[PDB]
RNA sequence: GACCGCAGCAGGACUCCGGGGUCAGCAGCCUCUAGCGCGGGAGCGAACGCGGCUCAGGGAAGUCGGCAAGCCGGCUCCGUAACCUCGGGAAAAGGAGUGGCUCUGACGGCCCGGGUCAGAACUGGAACGGACGCGGGGAUCCCGACUGUUUACUAGAAAC
RNA sequence: GAAUGGACCAACGAGGAUCCCACUGUCCCGAGCCGCGCCUCCGCGAGCCUCCAGCCUCGGGAACGGGCGAGGGCCGGCCAGC
RNA sequence: CUUCGAUGUCGGCUCUUCCUACCGUCCGCGCGCACCGGCGCGGAAGCGUCGGAUUGUUCACCCGUUCAAGGGAUCGUGAGCUGGGUUUAGACCGUCGUGAGACAGGUUAGUUUUACCCUACUGGCCCCGGGGCCAGAGCACGGCGGGCCAGUACGAGAGGAACGCCCGCCGCGGGCCGCCAGCCCCGCGGUUGCCCGGCCGGGCAGCGCCGCGCCGCCGCGCCCGGGGGCCCUGCGCUGACCGCCUCUAAGCGCGCACCCCGCCUCGCGCCCCGCCCGGCCGCGCGCCCCAGCCCCGUGCCCCGUCGCCGAGCGGCCCCCGCCCGGGGAGACCACCCGGCGCGGCGCUCCUGUACGGCGCAGAGCCCUGCGAUCGCCUGAGGGACGCGCCUGCAGAGCGCGG
């Protein structure tokens, strides 16, 4: 929803980032990242806000993994510049398991959430407890 | 300026300056230079490092 | 066969030759289309980068997540010493293309004018203009020369040194550049313009207003002979490779039996005349001004100059241009800037809400001495 | 330091005597004695090489293959699985401690010796095998039981 | 396919495979920094190669020319790379 | 047909160009095209054609994503690399052979020689003022979404456009360092072994290790990238031959991510001015039009062959230092700047509170002794390559050439 400003990419793909949702997944490996075209041997990246595909790690319940998974990175450890100047970096890079149209897999998203990942998806928003 | 200070250094960082970091327990952190981020992350104690605010507490020279 | 995954060229034909600059500053080169009715304007400056800083801004940008919000962005402060203009040239439209119909030089030639003629001043008999200065002097050969103009010329330039003892480097010799005239109605008004400015100092005020959007034209920083990778873009091979892996594996095919131009080789990379292009003018003002970048904001006196001197430059005592973002060139180099050829159109208006003087030498946290010794106090 | 390899050839030559400190050490690291300053020097501090370091966030996605590097490691004390020819596996895995000072117990001989092992306090930017020395680990599959031996100079193997 | 030995793996192995945890410039995507070469000087100074000559495009030709036919470029003299 | 007194051999990596027999993007046009989407053409080679799992793979195949055409360059690309494939000598296994041995059958282990030459390329040079100008040469922005438009055209509904403008983004390109990461030349603090008798202050362990760190460089950061011309395929206009008709046969308008120019990178040369301002040469002007051709069909015909006066136009020639010292510049040079520099003092910044003295600090031990440490003098001291200044020494060759 709206226009994202680009901001640095820290979760290359291969990655595992965090669930910080109640879904029953702990660990999500980054497949891929949604409106990627490429150039010839540089990997696939993704920023706070970015839809990425995941697969769930063995730690997640058997129902949600075997399967691609679609979600959003929601903390990333690297640090970003917003337009005002302001630095921001995350203890965690961790994600929320969320469909392309936009409803979340989980009732609660845990922890602190960016606010570019807020803006960009309404219902990561709402459920999000603090959006420092 | 609207400004803010280190949470470890109590120093104002200037508009423009710093790194903030989200902790776990959803508390902004923020941090007015590299060193300030650098003490925090290897837990050193704010209180025994003379040039911040803390230790100035700690000794009564700015309180 | 074929590269098999398609892969874009390193680099850009275009800045080919990639040799250090010949031409001793950036020149102007094209100038601004004259546009024929205007208030007359020159349309260009010679400056000094002095050093780059962060300006906080409120953007108006319709349509943008930016509506309505504060921003910070690189600064790029140019040291403007006032120029000097010390001669008129006027050039005819000949078929073969823009050729001079003689200029009309100053009566009198100012001593930073006159060190840039020679290479060793002291050592040098000072014979320049010598017969001219008696030509001229009364002042009716020079009205004479003028009036040649008049009919001849059909694009009118104005030639301007710079005075470099106002700025803190030690180039002591001046700045010769040929700053066009345009906009007047007709040639004759141009020249009677000129006549007015002879002699006079120009000021980056009168030249270029805060809003617009200058191109800057200046020599880049040099590195030196530098390897491919650096130089063209091409990526470090596999480490496992003997030889070397900073270096373009194949430059080319069996045929053609000659190494193309195309293929990145090393060389030197940096000293390259470069022109940047629409650089809003955030702010014009003279250092003398004690607030003359102070804000509603910070309550203080904030004159440009950081706590402890620019970085690798120093007094900037003059007047000044801030551009958004950078301008090619290292602190310390002369850079032309021109009235922009083709403006970016939707930019937002330039609102600056904080500027920062805070020490660039070092993190500094203070904006001023007397903030930094209240803070140290006892 | 003169032998033998065409050389004043980072090549190869058998013995004997072997101090101090840190240490389990004849290890590494500095030193006493004794030797000694080696087919030359100056500048500059490009590319590129050759050795050496460091790198945000990710981490093998790189590659024919995790090649190379990185991790681990000393000591003490817990805690150690399947499996097994019952010997092993096993240092399995997986952890906790470690500095300096100030003490307090142990241990002999007949007031005189050892300096190792425990147990404390107290102190230090949240540090201690602070250099150095010094396994990464697990789960399998195929061959060959094993320690051995092998194409001087491209195969060290499942071959002998 | 059964001492041209079959099956069988405890323990081994600079043996040959596969995967996991860890770890890292292997890579994304490269960057900076030491020393030593390089470079310039002073003094010493070879080897190897060598019909001649050392720019291209096309054509014809032992069918893939520096030289030949037809164009199109080109003062000459050197350095560091490649 | 050429190569065996040898042209190293597959695939990758790396990098560069080329082709169109076009996948998407661009322009038209036809559908058995209402919308959406498909499909077929003609022009079109600017841009994109990616990340990965098995395999040496090319291929093949599968998973993802802005959903992803095919090919040429000695089957492009080994003094570029790799050695994985292959392809010698070691070794098994299966089959075949009495055997030595074979395999167009598998399996493992197996050196990657040399550029200092010449060309080419990339930069650099071969003394000559300041500003500039233009021959030639290079060339660079494209794609993808969102906000509106609008749930509107369109359709019975399901579905579902568009132009325009406005914002982003990804790739690429050229820069830059204010932030924020990285990085430290000799800064400050910690610490291990040894050695200088201890304290202090040092050395050595080829920067012992460590934690920060400025100037600088850098990317992960940041700035920047809005345009004209003729026209293609064709779509149309007036309009015939061929009373009609007709985009065409004259004539005429529009018009492509292509093309060419612009901007941009270089630039031989030339121009103007300065100091000068002096020489050398040559003597020669209507315009248009060809289905009015307005009077045609001539003329010159002698650059020495006697023309060389002058004036007038037009040409042409002639000028224009280094060494040395710094640096924003650098292999060497060149470049840019110059009475520099040295070493002080302020300012600012880096590190983190200097030695020493003091205390009823101090766990305790023991005699006024011992003690790791802690507090005060002290945001101290130490350091600096950034700034400002001279307050001190200095600093502009009758050196060389013109």
């Amino acid at each position: 929803i709206g226009n994202k400003f680009r901001i640095s990419c820290g979760l290359p793909v291969g990655a595992v980032i965090n669930c910080a949702d109640n879904s029953g997944a702990k660990s999500l490996n980054m497949i891929a990242v949604k409106n990627w075209k490429g150039h010839l041997n540089r990997f696939p990246k993704a920023s706070v806000g970015d839809m990425v595909l995941i697969t769930v790690g063995r730690d997640g319940k058997p129902e949600l993994r075997r399967k691609v998974t679609p979600a959003v990175v929601v903390r990333q450890r690297k640090v970003w510049r917003r337009k005002d100047g302001v630095w921001i970096y995350f203890q965690d890079n961790a994600g929320v398991i969320i469909n392309p149209k936009g409803e979340l897999k989980g009732s609660s998203i845990t922890g602190p959430v960016a606010k570019e990942a807020a803006d960009r998806w309404p219902k990561i928003s709402t459920t999000a407890e603090c959006v420092h | 300026p609207r400004i803010e200070h280190c949470s470890f250094c109590s120093k104002p960082v200037y508009p423009g300056k710093g790194i903030c970091f989200v902790r776990n327990d959803s508390r902004v952190f923020r941090f007015c230079t590299s060193k300030c981020h650098r003490n925090f992350k290897m837990k050193r104690n704010p209180r025994k490092v003379r040039w911040t605010k803390t230790y100035r507490l700690l000794h009564n020279k700015d309180m | 066969s074929h590269r098999k995954f398609s892969c874009c060229r390193k680099g850009n034909l275009g800045y080919l030759p990639r040799k250090r600059c010949t031409r001793g500053r950036g020149r102007c080169k094209t100038f601004p289309p004259d546009v024929q009715g205007a208030p007359i304007h020159l349309t260009a400056f010679l400056g000094y980068k002095a050093g780059c800083t962060h300006v906080m801004r409120f953007i108006d940008h319709r349509g943008s997540n930016l509506h309505n919000r504060q921003a910070i962005d690189q600064a790029t402060i140019i040291d403007a010493p006032p120029m000097i203009c010390t001669a008129i040239i006027g050039y005819a439209k000949t078929p073969k293309g823009l050729r001079a119909v003689t200029t009309v030089w100053a009566a009198h030639i100012a001593e930073p004018a006159m060190r840039r003629f020679y290479r060793n001043y002291f050592h040098a008999e000072k014979t320049a203009f010598s017969t001219y200065m008696k030509k001229a002097a009364d002042g009716t050969y020079i009205k004479e020369q003028l009036g040649r103009l008049k009919q001849h010329a059909d694009v009118i330039r104005i030639v301007a040194h710079t005075q470099p003892a106002l700025t803190p480097l030690k180039q002591k010799k001046a700045d010769i550049m040929e700053i066009q005239v345009n906009g007047g109605a007709n040639v004759a008004e141009k020249v009677d313009y000129a006549y007015a400015l002879m002699e006079k100092p120009i000021s980056i005020k009168d030249v270029f207003s805060v809003g617009a959007q200058i191109d800057t034209i200046s020599i880049t920083r040099g590195r030196g002979f530098e390897g491919v990778v650096t130089r063209w873009g091409v990526t470090r091979l596999p480490r496992k490779t003997r030889r070397g892996n900073r270096k373009v594996a194949c430059i080319g095919a069996w045929h053609p039996a000659n190494v193309q131009y195309t293929v990145a080789r090393a060389g030197q990379m940096g000293y390259f005349h470069r022109t940047d292009t629409n650089k809003q003018v955030f702010m014009i003002d003279t250092a003398e001004n004690p607030r003359c970048c102070t804000t509603e904001f910070d309550l203080t006196d904030k004159s440009i100059n950081p706590v402890g001197g620019f970085v690798n430059y120093g007094r900037v005592q003059g007047d000044f241009i801030m551009i958004k973002g950078t301008c090619p060139g290292p602190k310390r180099r002369p850079v032309v800037m021109r009235n922009a050829l083709l403006p970016h159109r939707n930019c937002p208006p330039v609102q600056l809400q904080w500027i920062s003087t805070a020490s660039k030498f070092g993190h500094g946290i203070f904006e001023t001495v007397e903030e930094r010794r209240q803070f140290y106090a006892k």
